[PDB]
């Protein structure tokens, strides 16, 4: 059964970083077998933050596909989203989305 | 020395593979250990084994929602020969 | 002192209760006793029991007719820890 | 299941006795369940026997009816028999033809 970090949004120190820990405390049992685990990194203007959740990689989730939810790590691809600097990752190995990763792995 | 309970902490990550238990990270679940008597008083000589087996309260999420369940004979409490 | 097997011999009509045995009165059952170590190289701490059993050939009769057969597992023939 | 001795037809030196043992070492599983232990008791002018069988009480035996057959003991009686002297005694728990009665147990 997929586990996934399920913080949803919190603040995070997380920038410029090669790589980041998630530091959410809460792994969890996705409730639905299909769902995969999700982390976005968003900054704007006043802060950061770093949302960790279970999802179905057939819906979308901010308007966005989940397109690389096969991967067993998070690496993290940019949105264009006006007003913050947006990022996303899926990907489906336990708790994979507890290490998020920008631009590829050396 | 004779048979009976002997302390041991099970870390649920490191010994059990458990990466989805919240809380606690691990237990006392002991085990038991020592001589018995060369015969039987009510194959092979007996043996030191648990006798009571308790349960254990843990705290788990399933998607964000958080769950206090308990697993029951997780907890070595009394050994017995036989 | 070590886990063997130590040596028992059981009479078919004093110890099983089994009137109906020709041959032999009774044999060799045998059993499991001694010290195992404190953990395990691949609960409770392990335990002396039997690991090979064999069987007995016995003889009985039905009717007026003699039967000679085996009965499996009578004869514990080596132990292990475990 | 019901255990008998089961020798057939040996000779005996059971003779001017209230009880004797059978001296017999087969002790056998009756092939059928509803077999019941039987012995007989023969002394004609030249020696004496003692047969022990399993027996179904249904059928005759010696042509005679095995009467007693719930007895847990063999009470020997005697039965009319020209130029010998005969007794018969049949009974149902194990082993019980081994020891038979002659008259009444005191």
């Amino acid at each position: 059964p997929q586990l996934c970090k399920f913080c949803d949004v919190r603040f995070s120190t997380c920038d410029n970083q090669k790589s980041c820990m998630s530091n959410c405390s809460i792994t969890s049992i996705c409730e639905k077998p299909q769902e995969v685990c999700v982390a976005v990194w968003r900054k704007n203007d006043e802060n950061i933050t770093l949302e960790t959740v279970c999802h179905d990689p057939k819906l979308p989730y901010h308007d966005f596909i989940l397109e690389d939810a096969a991967s067993p790590k998070c690496i993290m691809k940019e949105k264009k989203k006006p007003g913050e600097t947006f990022f996303m990752c899926s990907c489906s190995s336990d708790e994979c989305n507890d290490n998020i990763i920008f631009s590829e792995e050396y | 020395e004779n048979c009976c309970v002997r302390p041991l902490y099970i870390d649920f990550r490191q010994d059990l593979g458990w990466k989805w238990v919240h809380e606690p990270k691990g237990y006392y679940a002991n085990f038991c250990s020592g001589p018995c008597p060369y015969l039987r008083s009510a194959s092979a000589s007996p043996c030191c084994v648990p006798q009571d087996l308790e349960p254990l309260t843990i705290l788990y999420y399933v998607g964000r929602t958080p769950k206090v369940e308990q697993l029951s004979n997780m907890v070595v409490k009394s050994c017995k020969c036989s």
